[PDB]
């Protein structure tokens, strides 16, 4: 079974250099073309360019030359792809591919690996509890707002997981180099606040763990 | 060399 | 001793064809032999040589025979900012035919091929190319393991290593019985010769058409050399499989490299990994020691026997005097890890130019006595110089020195009676094994069979 | 008893000599009657003959044309001339000397090597080629010389068949310029113009193909067996010089360019002066050139270089009479196996005689090398240059013709000096011109009284 | 470089649909191209080469077609496996070129979406910041505009938007959006306001609340 296993998610600093890897398994990499292709959400599919691990032998699009620089290692069945003077640009996920039978063509896709390039410190999360304002209907939406946190990601659940129906927690955005994420959660009236709905909040990297409990607005 | 040319 | 030569079977191409420049027996799914017949220089549709490949059923009578289709259309193909080229015209399909199983691999070694970039080129080189075929379902694919895309000044850069522009891929090809297809390509590696090992399963699955450059995963070649002892050694223009190490999960190949070590000649036996296990030395410069190469087991103590051919052999006359015969070496395998000695005999031909040795075929069990035997091909002997082809019989000692059966060329001077050669298969089902014998000189193959 | 002279008729003195060479005449009036006239010189001075009138004509041969033999016009025949004179029934030996004084004739063929590999050796080839010619020349001046090119069969994979510009200049790829590829090409026939082949050497330069071994031995096949148009002399010495510093094609490589028809050994060049069988046909066997090498009376001379030397000294061995010379920017090596050539060349001195009459009939007696005087014999074998040997003619004449004066030629087969021997026959007595047609003895009617005695 | 061109850049679709994506080259590329699927959060397989040819273990369903310069993948009937984004990729030219994408979305009948505007929290203005919070909750189609006003007057600057993707059970869209300003200028004004404009009405759903007032 072929497969490329890519190197893990990398964080970076702006100016600094980073060198992923892709590991060839199930075959050698010395068997093809590999090629490095970057992706972005608004961009989309952009092709750095290739190598030919037999003899090390490159290709490039001129946009990535003297960026990117691709090698490869047959002792290691690994090819590599470095990228340079890190900007802002540069935050991407990274994939590596390789044909099937056809010589030029991009059929086996590597897993891809994440590359964040950012100045911002560890900043632990500041969370909200969102509750309604000011009789009510049939059902009620609560909230959860994650503030000012770097670097992705958090886990956010309700009551440690006892109520995942009608949720929505939002994919984080990032405003002045720090990430906020939102959730929301519905259920009926007769529920809340008569039981408990707390807000459970955890960022790994500042090692917090926060609870917020859903209380109602007072006088 | 191999070839036709000079060693 | 016992193949008839009143009662044979004439089957015939095209004039100027080669029809019967390679053949080989073919087995349909049902159990049916054929015969599958090799015509280098048939015309294509538009009047150009191709070549062309013939399958034969068995018939008394023989005659013509259908013509087995392949494409013989040249391809382009412009990808990867390349323009890759086939070329069809003189590639001489059914140079070499070879049957296994179902499939029958017909290959075309002076197939060419160039790669162009900007003005720069790959250079338009004899690369070669095998076309297989499964005529039962009509499946076809192809295997041509020496093109590539890199362009000429590359290889002047790098002295000229692991230059396959000039392969001939298919010159010489066996077929293991696992399924492995091994093609000979003399013209590797700047004619130093390669090999070329690949799954037949996996050449069929690997290939669609228009591609040009894919990838056989499973594939092997061997391996470039600077030891110039090797260079224009044309190391695989024969090829062959066997047991040589006593061990029966492994294959051992046997190559011929007739000009090997200036000239000198040599035939290697090989594991699949193409490690040397013997090396086997010509006897005298220019006599193309290595021509041919069979395996068989002749002395039937079950391990397989060597048998070499160098058709251009001077021997010995009054006065200081050469005479270009020709000779087939017989090498006995001996008990245990034990390597290959010296020839337990050597058979020497009479006539002069008669090019003894050009082909050597195992018989199977001619005369079913318990021991194997084998027919030597003189394509110029006998007192007229129209072919002659020689059967020898296996005993306890090895072969016998005397053929027991001397069959003459029934075809006119320039026919090349006996270059091709193929037996150990019964095809009119009478339970003993059956021959038949190419001369493409005469567009026409003739049919041997064993009596009582 | 008595003697033929006396005993045979002879009423003259030109019927006394017509008896036997040993029979003399007496013309003293004052012998008595009963001596006979017609008798032996002995018993005529015994008989107070006048030794002044006895007649007995003895034959002889002067030497009329008598130049030396030559050293280093040319004389190679002594003496050219000789005035023989006989007697009815008589006959009379003389000497001829003949030496072997013009040089011996040689042919050489040059083959060059004229691919890309050989732009390095070009220079040594052409030195070779001209040194060749030149020093030969001083060794014998019935040298002929001539020479021909060959790269390889023009076709691919030894030729480079793209872009289609390779196909006129093989060195495109590398942005310069050389001649398109040729199998074998003859350039210039067998000539003794030796300022010329010079020349048209220095004007050849190199091509280019793809492998390493060439196809020389095409060459070689054809040089031997184009009669015509390398133009090998019959009685001459043949050297075929081979050129070239690599490998060399040999009978089955032809299978890597599809070409499988056996090479047939005859002549393919004609018109265009190019091996027209180069694509269609295959290389040579070893043993298919020496058969030809041996038919056509050819020596082959493998020139090569240090690095295939041991190579051809191989091949060598299995053409008999085939020997190896080092090809470099010095020629000693190679011109001394042409020198050794000529040092082995032995001649022979074959006496033939011309326009001899039926009359005459002759005998030799021959003295070779090995001073032995082998008599009936009238040729000598083993010479070398300088070489001289001596022959013993006799000639005897059938009684006496009325033709009186003829000449024949003896001379040596292949040479164009030889021995003219003026003949004249010797019948008459001196006495007879002195006729006196008045009878005044006689006076019966008789007429004439000559050597003392009527009709 | 070849411009390539893919069509749609999202369709609304069903199972056992047939599709089509067609995928349109800046000039002719003799069938040099591939196919591309991304299941959501997943890596990319190849599902085409060269043109029509399909990689090995990908269903028959799937097909190529097309030349010169202009290419289509089709899926028949769909599998819910299907609903992914596709890209084509050509490699005529170096340097080889992806297509925008095609995005297949589950189709499902119009939802309006259901507004909840949330004021800061105590903690937050404490801290010294104020965030004003509304989520719009299961709509379909995707396509939905959030406009905030204070004391009646637009607000843009400080906005945050965030979207999830079609939900696993119902097929719809969510929208989180918040307003976020100095406290210092928050209680400056009574009013708040977040105006959800979606196709379902030709007039807005206007959630408010008026600074304390409980
Ligand atoms: C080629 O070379 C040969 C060899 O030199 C040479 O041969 C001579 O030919 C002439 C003819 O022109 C011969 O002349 C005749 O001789 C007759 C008698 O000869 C006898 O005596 C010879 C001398 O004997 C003494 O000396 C020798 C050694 O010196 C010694 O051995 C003796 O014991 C003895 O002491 C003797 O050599 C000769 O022997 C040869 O002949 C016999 C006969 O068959 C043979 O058996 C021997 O083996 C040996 O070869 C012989 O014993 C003589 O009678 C004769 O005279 C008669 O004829 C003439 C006319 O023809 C009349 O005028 C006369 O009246 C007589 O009737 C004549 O004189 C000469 O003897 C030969 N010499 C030899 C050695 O053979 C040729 O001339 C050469 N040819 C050319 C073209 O150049
Ligand atoms: C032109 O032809 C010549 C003569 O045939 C070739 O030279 C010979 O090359 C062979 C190689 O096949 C040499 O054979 C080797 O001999 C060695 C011992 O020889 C000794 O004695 C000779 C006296 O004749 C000396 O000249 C020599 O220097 C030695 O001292 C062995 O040790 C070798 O054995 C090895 O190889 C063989 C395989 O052949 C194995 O079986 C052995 O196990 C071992 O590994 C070998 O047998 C021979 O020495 C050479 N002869 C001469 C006279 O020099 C040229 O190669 C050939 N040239 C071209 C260009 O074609
Ligand atoms: C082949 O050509 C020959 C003439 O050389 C002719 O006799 C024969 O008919 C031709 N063969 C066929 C099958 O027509
Ligand atoms: C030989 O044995 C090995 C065991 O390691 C196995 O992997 C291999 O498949 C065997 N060879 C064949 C031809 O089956
Ligand atoms: C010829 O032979 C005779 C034999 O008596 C000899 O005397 C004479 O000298 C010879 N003559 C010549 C010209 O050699
Ligand atoms: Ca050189
Ligand atoms: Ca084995
Ligand atoms: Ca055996
Ligand atoms: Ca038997
Ligand atoms: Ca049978
Ligand atoms: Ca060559
Ligand atoms: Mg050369």
């Amino acid at each position: 079974e072929v497969q490329l296993q890519q190197s893990g998610a990398e964080l970076v600093k702006p100016g600094a250099s980073v060198k992923l890897s892709c590991t060839a398994s199930g075959f050698n990499i010395k068997d093809t073309y590999v090629h490095w292709v970057k992706q972005r959400p608004e961009q989309g599919l952009e092709w750095i360019g290739r190598i030919d691990p037999a003899n090390g032998y490159t290709k490039y699009d001129p946009k990535f030359q003297g960026k990117a620089t691709i090698t490869a290692d047959t002792s290691s069945n690994t090819a590599y792809l470095q990228l340079s003077s890190l900007t802002s640009e540069d935050t991407a996920v990274y994939y590596c591919v390789r044909p099937l039978y056809d010589y030029y063509a991009m059929d086996y896709w590597g897993q891809g690996t994440s590359v964040t390039v950012s100045s911002a410190k560890t900043t632990a999360p500041s969370v909200y509890p969102l509750a309604p304002v000011c009789t009510t209907g049939s059902s009620v939406t609560l909230g959860c707002l994650v503030k000012g946190y770097f670097p992705e990601p958090v886990t956010l659940t309700w009551n440690s997981g006892s109520l995942s129906s009608g949720v929505h927690t939002f994919p984080a955005v990032l405003q002045s180099d720090l990430y906020t994420l939102s959730s929301s959660v519905t259920v009926t009236s007769s529920t809340w606040p008569s039981q408990s709905i707390t807000c459970n909040v955890a960022h790994p990297a500042s090692s917090t763990k926060v609870d917020k409990k859903i209380e109602p607005r007072g006088p | 060399x191999r070839g036709d040319w000079p060693c | 001793l016992n193949l008839d030569p009143v009662q044979l079977t004439f089957y015939a191409g095209p004039n100027g064809s080669q029809f019967g420049f390679s053949l080989d027996f073919h087995k349909d799914s049902h159990g049916r032999v054929a015969i599958v017949v090799g015509a280098p220089r048939t015309l294509g549709p538009s009047q150009e040589e191709t070549g062309g490949v013939f399958l034969c059923p068995w018939r008394a009578e023989g005659g013509q025979c259908p013509s087995l289709l392949f494409d013989l259309r040249d391809e382009t193909r412009n990808v990867g900012s390349q323009t890759l080229q086939t070329f069809k015209a003189r590639q001489g399909l059914g140079a070499s035919v070879v049957s296994w199983s179902d499939v029958i691999v017909a290959c075309a070694p002076w197939q060419h091929w160039n790669v162009l970039e900007k003005t720069e080129e790959a250079e338009k080189t004899p690369v070669g190319s095998c076309f297989l075929a499964q005529p039962e379902s009509g499946r076809r694919a192809e295997y041509s393991p020496c093109r590539g895309n890199t362009l000429s000044r590359i290889y002047v850069e790098n002295d000229f290593s692991w230059d396959k522009r000039y392969c001939e891929a298919g010159f010489s090809s066996v077929v293991t019985q696992a399924g492995e297809l091994v093609l000979g390509a003399p013209g590797g590696y700047y004619f130093l010769g390669l090999l070329a090992q690949a799954p037949v399963a996996d050449i069929f699955s690997s290939y669609r058409p228009g591609i040009l450059l894919w990838h056989v995963s499973s594939q092997s070649l061997s391996f470039d050399s600077s030891n110039p002892e090797y260079f224009d050694g044309y190391w695989g223009y024969s090829v062959a499989v066997g047991e040589f190490d006593g061990d029966l999960n492994t294959t051992e190949y046997v190559v011929g490299a007739p000009t090997w070590s200036w000239t000198l000649g040599a035939v290697e036996i090989l594991d699949s990994y193409y490690q040397r296990l013997h090396r086997l030395r010509g006897e005298q410069m220019a006599s193309y020691f290595g021509h041919s190469v069979a395996v068989t087991d002749v002395n039937g103590d079950g391990r397989h026997d060597l048998l070499v051919g160098a058709p251009l052999y001077m021997e010995s006359r009054a006065d200081r005097k050469l005479a270009e015969v020709g000779r087939v070496y017989l090498f006995l395998q001996p008990r245990g890890p034990h390597a290959l000695g010296a020839p337990s005999l050597l058979l020497t031909g009479t006539q002069l130019y008669g090019r003894f040795g050009s082909a050597i075929a195992p018989l199977g069990d001619l005369d079913r006595d318990g021991y194997n035997d084998i027919a030597v091909a003189a394509p110029y002997g006998g007192p007229s110089g129209r072919g002659q082809v020689l059967v020898f019989l296996g005993q306890s000692e090895g072969l016998r020195s005397r053929p027991s059966q001397v069959l003459d060329s029934p075809f006119p001077t320039g026919s090349a009676f006996g270059f091709s050669l193929r037996g150990a298969v019964d095809i009119d089902d009478n339970g003993y094994p059956d021959l038949i014998v190419g001369a493409y000189g005469a567009n026409q193959v003739a049919v041997y069979r064993a009596q009582p | 008893g008595p003697n033929i002279c006396t005993t045979r008729g002879v009423s003259s003195c030109q019927q006394c000599l017509a008896v036997s060479p040993m029979c003399a005449w007496c013309s003293d009036e004052a012998l008595p009657l009963g001596s006979p006239r017609c008798d032996l010189k002995e018993n005529l001075l015994k008989d107070n003959c006048a030794p002044e009138s006895i007649e007995f004509p003895v034959s002889e041969a002067r030497v009329l044309e008598d130049r030396p033999l030559s050293d280093k016009q040319v004389t190679q025949v002594s003496p050219q001339r000789i005035a023989l004179r006989l007697r009815p029934d008589d006959s009379k030996n003389f000497s001829i000397q003949v030496r072997q004084v013009e040089d011996y004739p040689v042919d050489i063929y040059y083959l060059m090597d004229l691919s890309y590999s050989m732009k390095d050796d070009l220079w040594s080839i052409q030195n070779l080629g001209t040194k060749l010619a030149t020093q030969m020349r001083k060794l014998t001046s019935n040298l002929r010389i001539g020479f021909g090119a060959f790269v390889d069969k023009p076709v691919s994979p030894y030729m480079y068949i793209s872009p289609p510009e390779a196909l006129e200049n093989p060195c495109y790829d590398m942005k310069t310029t050389c001649l398109p590829m040729f199998g074998y090409k003859h350039v210039l026939t067998l000539t003794d113009q030796v300022t010329r082949f010079n020349e048209e050497v220095k004007k050849q330069s190199v091509s280019r193909n793809r492998d390493a071994p060439e196809g020389g031995f095409d060459a070689i096949m054809q040089a031997t067996v184009c009669d015509e148009k390398i133009g090998w002399r019959n009685d001459a010495s043949h050297l075929l010089v081979f050129t070239t510093d690599a490998k060399t094609h040999i009978a089955l490589d032809g299978r890597l360019a599809g070409i499988v028809q056996p090479n047939d050994g005859q002549c393919h060049v004609g018109s265009d002066n190019h091996y027209s069988a180069s694509t269609t046909m295959d290389y040579p066997s070893l043993g298919l050139m020496t058969e030809k090498l041996s038919q056509k009376n050819i020596n082959l001379i493998f020139a090569v270089t240090e690095n295939v030397v041991n190579l051809y000294q191989n091949y060598s061995e299995l053409i008999p009479g085939t020997t190896v010379g080092v090809l470099s920017m010095d020629s000693s090596n190679v011109l001394q196996l042409i020198v050794d050539a000529y040092g082995k060349i032995r001649s022979k001195v074959e006496l033939e005689v011309r326009d001899l009459p039926e009359e005459l009939s002759l005998s030799f007696n021959a003295t070779c090398l090995n001073n032995e005087v082998i008599p009936g014999l009238k040729s000598c074998m083993g010479l070398k240059i300088g070489d001289t040997v001596s022959f013993s003619i006799e000639a005897k004449v059938r009684g006496c013709p009325q033709e009186k004066e003829k000449s024949f030629t003896i001379k040596p087969v292949g040479f164009k000096d030889s021995l003219i021997v003026q003949v004249t026959f010797d019948c008459d007595c001196a006495c007879q011109a002195q006729a006196e047609p008045n009878s005044h003895r006689c006076n019966n009617g008789n007429g004439t009284f000559e050597c003392g005695v009527c009709r | 470089d070849i411009l390539m061109t893919q069509s749609p850049s999202s369709m609304s679709v069903s199972l056992g649909d047939t599709v089509s994506i067609t995928c349109h080259a800046s000039q002719g590329i003799s069938s040099n191209i591939g196919w591309l699927q991304q299941k959501p959060g997943k890596s990319f397989m190849g599902l085409i080469y060269y043109g029509t040819n399909l990689v090995d273990g990908v269903p028959s369903r799937f097909s190529g077609s097309g030349s010169g310069a202009d290419y289509s993948l089709t899926i028949s009937s769909l599998d819910s496996e299907d609903f992914a984004d596709y890209y084509c990729v050509q490699y005529a030219q170096l340097p080889y070129t992806f297509g925008g994408g095609t995005k297949l979305e589950i189709k499902r009948a119009d939802a309006a979406p259901t507004v909840s505007i949330f004021p800061p929290s105590s903690e937050q203005l404490t801290s010294g910041g104020a965030s004003v919070v509304c989520f719009l909750n299961n709509f379909y189609p995707k396509d939905i505009n959030v406009k905030w006003k204070i004391d009646g007057s637009e607000r843009q600057n400080g906005v945050l938007n965030s979207w999830t993707d079609q939900d696993s059970k119902d097929s719809t869209y969510s929208m989180s959006s918040t307003l976020t300003l100095t406290k210092d200028e928050y209680e400056r004004h009574n009013s708040y306001t977040c105006e959800a404009t979606h196709k379902t009405s030709t007039s807005p759903i206007v959630k408010s609340f008026n600074r304390n007032e409980c």
